[PDB]
């Protein structure tokens, strides 16, 4: 809270859908909060569960303004590989500590369904006549691992667009994910196609899976 | 036939942090000091002849099985020591306690670092809470006293768990 | 502004839900304590008002948990007027074991009041199965982030349990916006169609609810 002093922490982010299947350039993340400035490095060291070698790495290190020290490294993943289970771990070591940091990650497990996606629209209200809300409700599906995103006349949007929920489980074994992306008359003048996409490690054929939308 | 020469240790904990101190002496059935000491590392003969050998610094390679024997031909029961590296270790006074006699259990922290919440368990069952870390002294031993126990702590606000701990007792018609 | 949690000991209080404040005009409030330690004697929980009016009795249980800690928890009935009034509460713990008291009050939440907008909606069949259908309802732009989602069904209030909603979040309107979902069974809907998706905030007139019928077909 005040003066007892928090410990380093460690975090390891997996691939999301899109970066793997349509960007086909996934990438994972370890990120390392609460460091405090030593005197000595802050080891960080990138390994494979097969013993294969892996490629260069990224590194940042952003003094924040609480005091502490952050640093990031991000590492580029060949899309076979992961998919095919593969194991990636990240080792952080610092001087003044007993046992090392070590944080992994792989493809998760289970059975895997494909999304079932359904586009809504507001009706308008008498607060105001020229903005409407949309939403876009993905269920039934796992992994949890899911990238949602938009479409708009071949534009696709903002990721600061759109706020999309977390992962949730229902009583059918699966998750399920809500978006809402407010809208401008302007943009629905332009066309009324609103495209809410979704990308699963399952849907067929292209990994792909998205509902059309309109008002009136 | 007769009373075979015993090692103690001070402190008693004989799995301890790298870097740690500790003593390893060997019978007051030798008191006067009648006999000069050998003690055994692990196989070799260590060149300390005194009552009592130390350990500093105690580097991994210090791990190990420990005796000492004096000028007859029997030598101590061996100890054995451990040095580890990590947030919470679970020490004990003894790991097989004869029936009656006392036991120690503490839950260290690495370079004494502090433990708020420290939680003593017993065959996966919660036995002691305590806001602070402390000690677990039990005075005189039992048979439910036995099975394996393990802490757990919070370290500078972060959670950690000792390696597990079997303790035994035994019995004498 | 850490002389909060005494020796370690850690204590929430929650305040009424919107729910609980409106329909069933019977709100309270409860205090939690965590980390306690067992010992010969119990804690000594103490209610009291800014105002300095007397309090009405509270209720108290003593939870040996799992993990070898003890927990404390204390319910108290109010006046649902008080409370909107900007009344404010405090819950005051005390124990041997701890150095400095505990306390922890609360009160109304402030700021501007900006009324509830909720709109339902329902999914078509899929090929997967063709007795099941599933509800959504969205309620956005409103303040406080306080809100109580239901929902109805031929007068009956449905058991909660049945509709998953999620936590608020901020807009780019100064508002808040929360999302629920209740699957359905066809059964049902040919009990009736008409679907209710109540919510109750501190806002909306004139009887603090605001619900919007849905149906399938
Ligand atoms: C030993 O075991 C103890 C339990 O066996 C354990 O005590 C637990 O401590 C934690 C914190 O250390 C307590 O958390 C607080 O929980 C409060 C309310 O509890 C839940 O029920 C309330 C209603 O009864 C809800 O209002 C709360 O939302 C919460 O419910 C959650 O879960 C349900 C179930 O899915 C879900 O529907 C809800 O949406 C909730 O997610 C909260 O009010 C406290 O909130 C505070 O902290 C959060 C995040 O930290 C903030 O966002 C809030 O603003 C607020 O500051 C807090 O979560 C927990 O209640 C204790 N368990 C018990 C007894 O219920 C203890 O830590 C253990 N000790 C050791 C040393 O091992
Ligand atoms: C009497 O007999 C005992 C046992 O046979 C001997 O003691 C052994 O001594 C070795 C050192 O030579 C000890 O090995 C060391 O263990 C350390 C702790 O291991 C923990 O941490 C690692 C890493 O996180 C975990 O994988 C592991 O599970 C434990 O949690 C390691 O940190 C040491 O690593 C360093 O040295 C080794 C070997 O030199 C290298 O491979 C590493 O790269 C690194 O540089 C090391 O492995 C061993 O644990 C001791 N055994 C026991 C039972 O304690 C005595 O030496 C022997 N007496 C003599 C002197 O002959
Ligand atoms: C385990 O025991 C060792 C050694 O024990 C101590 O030092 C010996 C030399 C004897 O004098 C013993 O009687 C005495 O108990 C501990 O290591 C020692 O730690 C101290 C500090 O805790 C060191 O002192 C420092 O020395 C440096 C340089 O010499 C100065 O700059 C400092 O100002 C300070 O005086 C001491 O040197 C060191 N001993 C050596 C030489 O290795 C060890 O701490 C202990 N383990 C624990 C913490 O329990
Ligand atoms: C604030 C000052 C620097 C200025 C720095 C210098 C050395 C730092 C400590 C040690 O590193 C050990 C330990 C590492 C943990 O990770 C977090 C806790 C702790 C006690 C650290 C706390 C704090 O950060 C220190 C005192
Ligand atoms: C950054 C702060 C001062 C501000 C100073 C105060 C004492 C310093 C430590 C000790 O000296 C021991 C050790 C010596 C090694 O050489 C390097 C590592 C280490 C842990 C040192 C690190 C750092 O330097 C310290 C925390
Ligand atoms: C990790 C390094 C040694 C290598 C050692 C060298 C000096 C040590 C610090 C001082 O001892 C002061 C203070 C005592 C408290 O008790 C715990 C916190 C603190 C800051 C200690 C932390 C850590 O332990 C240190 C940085
Ligand atoms: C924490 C202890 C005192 C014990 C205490 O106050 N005990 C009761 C209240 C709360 N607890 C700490 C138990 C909560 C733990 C949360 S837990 O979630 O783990 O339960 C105090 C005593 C002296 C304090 C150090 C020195 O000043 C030097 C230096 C000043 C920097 O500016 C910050 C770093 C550092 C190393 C300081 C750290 C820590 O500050 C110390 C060890
Ligand atoms: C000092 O400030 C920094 C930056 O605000 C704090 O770091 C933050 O730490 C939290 C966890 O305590 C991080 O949250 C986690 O982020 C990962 C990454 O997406 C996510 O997977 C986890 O579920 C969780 O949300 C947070 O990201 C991180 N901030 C940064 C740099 O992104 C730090 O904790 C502060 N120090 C104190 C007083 O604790
Ligand atoms: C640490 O102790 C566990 C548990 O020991 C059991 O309970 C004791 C009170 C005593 O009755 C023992 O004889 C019991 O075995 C040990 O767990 C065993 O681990 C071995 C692996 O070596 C495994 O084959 C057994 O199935 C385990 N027994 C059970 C039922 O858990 C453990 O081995 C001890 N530590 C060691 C020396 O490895």
């Amino acid at each position: 809270c005040d003066s007892n002093p928090r410990g380093v922490s460690a975090y390891l982010s997996r691939p999301s859908p899109f970066d793997l299947f349509i960007r086909k350039s996934p990438t994972i993340t370890c990120l390392v909060v609460d460091l405090a400035p030593s005197k000595g490095t802050v080891n960080l060291t990138w390994s494979r569960a097969s013993g294969k070698p892996v490629n260069h790495s990224t590194r940042k290190e952003e003094k924040q303004r609480n005091g502490t020290l952050t640093v990031t490294s991000t590492l580029p993943v060949g899309t076979r590989d992961w998919i095919e289970g593969e194991t990636y771990q990240c080792r952080v070591t610092h001087p003044h500590l007993p046992r090392a940091l070590m944080r992994s990650t792989t493809k998760t497990s289970g059975p895997r369904a494909a999304p079932e996606v359904y586009a809504f629209a507001t009706p308008e209200w008498p607060g105001s006549r020229d903005k409407r809300t949309l939403a876009c409700l993905i269920q039934n599906f796992m992994p949890e691992d899911i990238s949602v995103q938009w479409l708009h006349n071949e534009v696709q949007l903002p990721d600061a667009r759109h706020s999309t929920t977390q992962p949730r489980k229902t009583k059918g074994s699966g998750f399920f994910v809500f978006s809402r992306l407010e809208v401008t008359r302007a943009e629905w003048e332009q066309k009324d196609e609103f495209i809410c996409r979704a990308v699963h490690e399952a849907a067929s054929p292209s990994q792909t899976v998205q509902r059309a939308v309109s008002v009136n | 036939v007769p009373q075979k020469p015993k090692v103690s240790l001070n402190p008693p904990w004989n799995r301890i942090f790298k870097g740690e101190n500790v003593t390893l002496t060997c019978n007051g059935n030798n008191f006067f000091e009648v006999s000069s000491t050998k003690w055994f590392h692990n196989g070799s003969l260590s060149e300390e002849t005194n009552s009592s050998l130390n350990i500093v610094n105690a580097k991994f390679e210090d791990s190990g099985e420990y005796k000492c024997q004096h000028q007859q031909v029997a030598e101590s029961e061996p100890v054995y020591l451990e040095v580890f590296s990590d947030w919470l270790l679970l020490q004990a006074s003894a790991e097989v306690v004869m029936e009656g006699q006392p036991l120690f259990l503490r839950c260290h922290g690495w370079r004494n670092w502090d433990v708020y919440k420290v939680i003593y368990y017993k065959d996966g069952e919660a036995l002691k809470y305590w806001y602070e870390n402390h000690a677990i002294s039990i005075t005189n031993a039992a048979a439910e006293d036995s099975g394996t126990y393990y802490c757990t702590g919070k370290v500078w606000q972060l959670d950690y768990e000792s390696e597990p701990l079997n303790i035994t007792v035994i019995k004498a018609p």
